[PDB]
DNA sequence: TACAGATTTTATGTTTAGATCTTTTATGCTTGCTT
DNA sequence: AGCAAGCATAAAAGATCTAAACATAAAATCTGTA
């Protein structure tokens, strides 16, 4: 997670620990006059935090720094993963913006399929019989 | 070249300490300026490990480093090094360089065959004097012919009916032993500590039980369920316990030395702090002393 | 004559299936699913459409056979429009599959026209960059055998990434996964299930005897005029398959009832045609099928009955005594002492009822005990034969079992053949037949 | 066929199947072939004879029993395949691939592919056979290695001019039956009969026995004159027949055990030969009956102290006799595993049975002897790696048979049989 | 002052020592009973 | 005093696992000094 992100924000290729320290310094210490906003999408956050849970804490903590302009968009399958991995105190400290994606209803799913076939349903074609 | 063994009813800790430090070391020093260093082994401690003891012995008396040919194929670097010490000290003047004092040689963690073999091999060296004490009544069952030959004991009976308050510190007396856990000694340490150290230990225990609950009662604490030192530094800074990592390490040195918390490096290269006590013991520590 | 040699070679390469793909034979009972396999592949290599299919079927169900025949058929006319990466779950690991994919991609791309250099992170990143991004795109066809071994319960990242390539990549990818599990869908994690297209093809099964008869006719009919004996061989084979009373039809029916698998039948038949020296001997062997009986007898020559029929008098007596003491015991267990006590009781009674059977001593019966244990007539009381994994075998090797600590006399054993089975097998004229009925 | 079948003595079907499956044409030979059978069933002998009769078949013999684990097996395969290929075709310029780089089955596949792609200069496709003599004999063996080796041939190139064909000679049928759905062609080797073993033994050992040095010295020492070519061969054949008919029940249909017995008993049999008994086999047999009456396959049991001997006696009595000592004594149940007890009971029984001086207390010496007894594994505990003798939960048990403890008891003139005769003799 | 050569950093591999767990048989306790 | 049957349960054997000790190695980085 770190090796990628640092490489995506610095062009440097460092190890994972060196990348973690570099990201900590970059977010906490570098002034906001010499930075660009970063929008990180942590797709399948379930797989990242499975052994040491430090990826979640590091990525959510960097959004608490005043100098850091990081914006983390975390995607996971369980609605209470941070409350378990981090704990209630840490999660309350971070202050997420929590959103739940409920499964589609039959009407919404039908509308999705219909929009997927808007120009093709009840349409006309020229077919070469040969 | 006779190792001394003291048995009886009561606490021989005061006897052994006074004999070694106050009498034996100055007398050997004058008969051979500095006094002979004494390595006081506290065998009643359930957290006594032979790795640390041999590291202390190596620090006190520097041996020749174990060579590539002498390490063998995954050989025990402690036993091979001790045999190297024996060979080195076999042909050398028979002075005394160390006086290792073994309190309660039959204690919960000092009675095991590995550390007994370590002491047996160290007893061959005539340049270190061994003054050990035993409390268990079946203690001679520990040593076969080889170990009883390497020790070369001269048994002395010193019965004094002493209270043995220090030995009983490491396990609860009200429970009547209902031994090798070592959490009671940790709690006894926890009454007498700085408030900042107590808060840091409480935070470490809380986060470790959070990790254990995430993972899964009677399971011990290992590095699998433990905090990273960077994450722990961040938590302590958030709670103002430690200003920087240097101060946090300075505080953690006391807990590591007392075998209360362990910092070990995992496969990823992270260094993890873990308390080797079970969930119930940690809960008892938080409820009783850390409340 | 060279004509019979050519005919025999043609028959053997028809049985082995190594004849040219222009004339490879497809059994009628599996001519249907092939079409599906023919469709999907031709919708991915010709029409450039991604596909994710799982072929479920037992061992030797013609999954790899059909999947390779179709690739060979598409190979001769669309050689440069696709590449093939083959993975096997047995010999590939989670870390090792990335290296396998990278090496196969580089090899096939040089062949048609690096990725395999660096650490595992770099290799995986490069293969993701290449795949999971007049002129068209080369179709990547994954022949991914034993998909169930890479669909474990701890983590499925290879399957996740491959199915995500199937959906959200601009390069057409076809992923065929062969497995034997009928519940392969429930093995996948829910993200992988959602990413998988739920296109499971269940390989056809032989539900009729006529299916195997037609399969054998296809296997043993030479449809190319290469030998003077081809017409007469076809006539003989057809007249031996038409009549239901023939020996070949009888053996086909027995295979249908017991095994129901063409590979077993062709394994039985290959030495039948390889052993024959001239055409007349081949015709007689296919008319009588004596070698099929010989092969079947040989295959059953190392099991419990065959091993039991190769025991000396002392070993048989010790085995019978051990069976008696295991039958008497409530747990079915025993040891050397009890077995020898029963053996000496039996020998004393036999000699008393009487040219006298010798009573061997303990030192002369220890070897017999070890020999009977070697043939797995006895096992330890609670022993695991072979661990499923390499890690389990390593852990078992590290552990020092209590059975080896105790002395040889007191080791507790347990049999594989019970006394009733010994009574059934042993002939009534044996000296110990009265002692196999407790 | 162009394949010549060797005339193996008692393997005619097996040789025919070998010639049917193992052929120089890669199109009509199976990818995997299995030879099954037990020890002494002549499978390696049959395969060696078949390959020697056909010098045009390339074979790479391998012995998995020397290669304990799977990594040495893969490395040895990678080394030997390229070594053999270099031997057959020394004119093909090739680059050396280190066999030690093979650390995974896929690495073996890649190395084999790299070795085979540099031999495309050959005119016709060839197949070299990797014979794995004793795939069942791997010490670190699981149920998944053979699954890898079965499908190893699929990932290698199909159109290569060098084809790899595996041949396995496994030992146990229980292992083979795990892979019965793979439909691998298999050749079974049933164990020999008594007649087959006797014929094999005579045809394999008579020539060596008749030329042995001991017979050479004996014939000249006894001043005998006879037909050297035939009479000595008949003598050796008769000796082998006597050995077989005397020890077949003890050894079974095992060629190796009977070979060892022949090697042990031939010098003693030839030392009993003289002028009169050589011509008549009956007299020679009667003059050497003691050889054929006892197998003689064996090559004061302990020097323990009196304290250690009495400790063992007390431990045996304590373990194999129920705690009913309170009623009468001290003022077979031995066919089963020894029971468990405590240290105090052992010490009490030791004091009870120890001869008076007026009673023997538990000194340091008694405990040292007991700990030594545990060290020599004569007495065990419920130990698991770490062991603490002082734990109250540790219980002891005996590890000596009845004969050893009987000898020890009779050494110190103790009647343990009288103590144990109450339940049964 | 750029350097080779020594050291550290990061990254897995090999093996031993120690742990918790399920699974299954031994075991003290209780109940009922006669010497 | 002496013991059979039923029960619960502490315990032995071993599967399954972790992790410290023992070990190797390529890339980067410290370190002398000509
Ligand atoms: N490429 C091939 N060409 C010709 N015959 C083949 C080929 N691959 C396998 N066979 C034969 O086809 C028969 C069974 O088909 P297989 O594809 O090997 O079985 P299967 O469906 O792969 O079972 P698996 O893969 O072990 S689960 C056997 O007689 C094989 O020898
Ligand atoms: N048919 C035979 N004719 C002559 N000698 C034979 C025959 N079969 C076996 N032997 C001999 O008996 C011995 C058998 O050796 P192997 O064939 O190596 O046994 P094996 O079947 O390989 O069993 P293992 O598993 O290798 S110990 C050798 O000394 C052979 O020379
Ligand atoms: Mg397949
Ligand atoms: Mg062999």
């Amino acid at each position: 997670c770190y090796e990628t992100l640092w490489n995506k924000v610095s062009g440097e290729r460092l190890t994972w620990a060196a990348s973690m320290e570099s990201l900590e310094f970059y977010f906490k210490r570098v002034p906001k006059n010499k930075k660009k906003t970063i929008v990180v999408l942590l797709d399948e956050l379930d797989a990242m935090v499975t052994k040491s849970q430090d990826i979640m804490y590091n990525f959510f903590n960097w959004t608490t720094y005043e100098n850091a302009k990081l914006i983390v968009i975390a995607v996971a399958n369980t609605m209470d993963l941070p409350e378990r991995q981090l704990g209630n105190k840490i999660t309350s400290r971070i202050g997420f913006t929590r959103i739940m994606f409920t499964g589609y209803t039959h009407e919404e799913l039908k509308n999705i399929i219909d929009l997927r076939l808007k120009g093709l349903n009840d349409s006309f074609f020229y077919v070469d019989t040969k | 070249g006779f190792s001394l063994l003291f048995y009886g009813v009561g606490s021989k800790r005061n006897f052994l300490e006074e004999f070694a430090i106050d009498y034996l070391s100055p007398k050997i020093a004058y008969s051979q300026v500095n006094s002979i260093p004494c390595l006081i082994l506290n065998g009643y401690n359930p957290s006594c490990n032979y790795r640390d003891v041999f590291k202390e012995i190596t620090d006190l008396l520097v041996p020749a480093e174990l060579t590539r040919s002498e390490t063998k194929y995954w050989g025990n670097h402690v036993i091979l090094q001790i045999q190297k010490m024996i060979d080195f000290y076999k042909n050398q003047p028979l002075d005394i360089k160390l006086i290792l004092v073994v309190h309660n040689l039959d204690g919960p963690s000092i009675r095991k065959n590995t550390f007994q073999t370590m002491l047996s091999f160290l007893s061959v060296i005539r340049q270190i004097a061994i003054v050990a004490s035993t409390d268990h009544i079946y203690a001679p069952l520990l040593w076969d012919n080889m170990k009883a030959q390497n020790y070369n004991f001269v048994f002395h009976d010193i019965s004094n009916f002493e209270p043995s308050t220090v030995e009983s510190t490491f396990q609860d007396v009200m429970k009547m032993g209902k031994t090798s856990s070592g959490a009671e000694g940790a709690k006894y340490v926890l009454q007498s500590l700085t408030v900042n150290s107590k808060k840091m230990y409480k935070l470490l225990i809380e986060t470790q039980m959070q990790n254990m609950g995430n993972l899964s009662g009677p399971k011990r604490g290992t590095q699998r369920t433990g905090v990273e030192l960077k994450l722990f530094n961040h938590l302590c800074a958030a709670d103002f316990i430690a200003s920087n990592e240097i101060a946090l390490r300075s505080m953690l040195r006391e807990f590591i030395e007392h075998k209360m918390a362990n910092i070990t490096k995992n496969n990823s290269g992270m260094e993890i702090i873990w308390v080797p006590y079970t969930y119930a013991e940690l809960e008892k520590l938080l409820k009783t002393v850390l409340n | 004559d060279p004509g019979f040699g050519s005919l025999q070679r043609r028959l053997l390469q028809q049985l082995y299936g190594t004849l040219p793909t222009d004339e490879k034979i497809i059994f009628t009972y599996l001519q249907d699913c092939q079409q599906e396999i023919d469709r999907i592949i031709k919708q991915s290599i010709i029409q450039k459409e991604s596909h994710s299919v799982i072929l479920v079927g037992p061992r030797q169900s013609y999954k790899t056979y059909l999947l390779d025949y179709e690739l060979s058929l598409l190979q001769q006319s669309y050689k440069e429009q696709f590449i093939t990466i083959r993975l096997n779950g047995f010999i590939h690991s989670e870390q090792t599959a990335i290296n396998g994919i990278a090496t196969q991609l580089e090899q096939q791309l040089q062949k048609i026209h690096t990725i395999s250099s660096g650490s595992l992170t770099e290799v995986f990143e490069k293969i993701l960059l290449l795949l999971d991004s007049s002129i068209t795109k080369i179709t990547v066809v994954f022949i991914f055998d034993e998909i169930d071994t890479f669909a474990g319960p701890v983590r499925q990242t290879l399957l996740y990434n491959l199915f995500d390539m199937v959906e959200h990549s601009r390069v057409p990818v076809c992923i065929f996964g062969c497995t034997t599990k009928l519940n392969i869908l429930e093995y996948l994690e829910k993200r992988v299930k959602s990413r998988f297209s739920q296109r499971v093809i269940y390989m056809p099964q032989i539900q009729n005897l006529d299916d195997m008869v037609d399969a054998v006719r296809n296997l043993l009919t030479v449809r190319s005029e290469i030998s003077p004996w081809v017409s007469q061989w076809n006539e003989t084979l057809e007249k031996e398959l038409s009549d239901p009373r023939s020996n070949l039809n009888r053996h086909i029916r027995m295979n249908f009832e017991t095994f129901r698998s063409l590979p077993t039948l062709k394994n039985s038949i290959i030495p039948l045609v390889a052993t024959s020296k001239n055409f007349g001997s081949l015709c007689t062997a296919i008319k009588s099928c004596s070698f099929l009986d010989i092969y079947n007898k040989n295959q059953l020559s190392n099991n419990l009955t065959g091993r039991l029929q190769s025991l000396s008098d002392l070993e048989l007596a010790i085995l019978i005594s051990a069976a008696r003491v295991a039958l008497r015991a409530k747990d079915g267990s025993f040891n050397f002492n009890l077995a020898y006590a029963e053996y000496e009781k039996m020998i004393k009674a036999i000699n008393s009822r009487i040219n006298t059977i010798k009573l061997w001593l303990k030192k002369d019966v220890k070897n017999v005990w070890e020999n009977l244990v070697q043939l797995d007539f006895f096992t330890e009381k609670s022993a695991v034969g072979l661990r499923d994994n390499a890690t389990a075998a390593f852990y078992a090797s590290n552990y020092q079992f209590q059975g080896t600590m105790i002395p040889f006399d007191l080791r507790s054993y347990q049999m594989q053949i019970i006394l009733q089975e010994l009574r059934r097998i042993i002939p009534k004229s044996n000296m110990y037949y009265s002692w196999t009925q407790l | 066929m162009n394949v010549t079948t060797p005339e193996v003595a008692f393997r005619e079907y097996q040789t025919n199947c070998l010639a049917s499956y193992i052929s120089a044409d890669p199109d009509i030979t199976p990818s995997n072939l299995i030879l099954q059978g037990y020890s002494g069933t002549g499978k390696t002998y049959t395969l060696k004879k078949y390959f020697n009769a056909n010098p045009n078949l390339h074979a790479v013999w391998l012995e998995p029993v020397e290669l304990v684990s799977w990594k040495p097996l893969l490395q040895a395969i990678a080394r030997t395949v390229q070594y053999k290929l270099k031997t057959l075709y020394p004119n093909i310029p090739t680059t050396d691939y280190d066999p030690l780089q093979v650390e995974e089955p896929f690495l073996l596949v890649k190395t084999l592919h790299n070795i085979f792609v540099q031999y495309e200069s050959l005119q016709e496709k060839t197949c070299l056979f990797l014979i794995l003599d004793g795939f069942d004999s791997l010490q670190d063996l699981d149920a998944a290695l053979f699954n890898k080796y079965i499908k190893l041939n699929e990932l290698l190139p199909k159109d290569s001019k060098i084809n790899i064909k595996f041949i396995y000679t496994m030992l146990e049928t229980s292992f083979l039956q795990r892979y019965s759905t793979h439909c691998i062609p298999t050749v079974m080797f049933p164990r020999y009969n008594v007649d087959e073993v006797s014929t094999i033994l005579v045809m394999s050992r008579c020539g060596e026995l008749m030329e042995d040095s001991c017979l050479r010295k004996r014939i000249i020492e006894e001043q005998i004159t006879d037909c050297t070519d035939d009479q000595f061969q008949n003598v050796a054949a008769n000796f082998i027949h006597l050995i077989v008919q005397a020890f077949h029940s003890y050894t079974g249909n095992d060629i190796f055990a009977l070979n060892d017995l022949i090697d042990f008993k031939w010098p003693k049999y030839v030392s009993r030969i003289t002028k009169e008994n050589i011509f008549e086999p009956l007299a020679l047999y009667k003059s050497a009956i003691k050889l054929f009456l006892s197998t003689d396959d064996n090559l004061q049991t302990y020097d323990l102290s009196i304290i250690s001997k009495y400790l063992l006696i007390a431990s045996y009595i304590c373990s194999y006799l129920e705690p009913r000592y309170d009623a009468s004594i001290f003022s077979n149940p031995r066919y089963l595993q020894p029971s468990l007890f405590a240290i105090e009971r052992l010490l009490a029984i030791f004091q009870a049975i120890f001869p008076i001086q007026s009673l023997m207390k538990a000194n340091i010496e008694v405990f040292q002897n007991l700990s030594e007894l545990h060290t020599l594994k004569l007495i065990a505990t419920t130990m698991n790696k770490n062991i603490d003798y002082l734990s109250p939960k540790v219980r002891w048990k005996v590890n000596v048979p009845w004969e050893i403890i009987k000898e020890i008891s009779e050494s110190v003139h103790f009647n343990i049989s009288d103590y144990f005769s109450d339940i049964h003799e």
